[PDB]
């Protein structure tokens, strides 16, 4: 309802990201949203509209972690260089904790994620991990563990640390100290 | 940005 050719934008975006890129969307808007949106993702981006919790800027923002720079040029003609420095603020539409696993999820390779999960094997005891899994995959299934959670990482501040990935531990080190949002019912 | 965004 109520047309406007943001609709327009909104099925264009859908359409460009890959089916893994689309993972990260319902991810990043899975506390917005508890999955209510029918099987099909494009829907996902409609309700949120409705809610008018859909900023550009935060468009900005999924599509950067997605790696598409390119698609930034095309729909919203924003320079990749120009969310480098707009990030730098650390702006974030919804809890920094969901785009907190997106984006180190992002930085580290696919190397990089095996040789996590040997790590996790430790603490795991070799549970449901596969290298088959992303991840992205792998932040919701320690949530089934319950062995990370929103107030409580340090477990993931670890395993980084032995991959050598400091910038990663540095990075939840602020979200740590973001927990003064002061969000509540 | 935001400057840069409110392209829609």
């Amino acid at each position: 309802m109520g047309r406007s050719d943001s609709a327009e934008v909104i099925h264009q975006v859908e359409e460009a990201l890959d089916t893994d890129e689309k993972e990260m969307l319902l991810f990043l808007c899975r506390d917005v949203a508890i999955d209510v949106v029918p099987p099909n993702v494009r829907d996902l981006l409609d309700i949120l509209r409705e809610r008018g919790k859909l900023s550009v800027g935060d468009l900005a923002e999924l599509l950067y972690r997605v790696r598409r720079f390119d698609l930034l040029k095309r729909i919203l003609k924003m320079d990749r260089k120009a969310v480098e420095t707009h990030l730098l603020r650390n702006p974030h539409l919804v809890s920094d904790y969901r785009v907190l696993m997106a984006e180190i999820g992002e930085d580290l390779d696919k190397s990089d994620v095996s040789s996590l999960i040997g790590l996790m094997k430790d603490y795991m005891g070799r549970g449901k991990i596969s290298k088959e899994k992303s991840f992205l995959d792998l932040v919701v299934e320690l949530e089934k563990l319950n062995l990370v959670a929103p107030d409580q990482l340090d477990l993931l501040e670890k395993c980084l640390k032995n991959i050598h990935r400091i910038d990663l531990k540095t990075k939840i080190q602020k979200y740590k100290q973001l927990e003064h949002h002061h969000h509540h019912h | 940005d935001f400057s840069r965004n409110l392209y829609d």
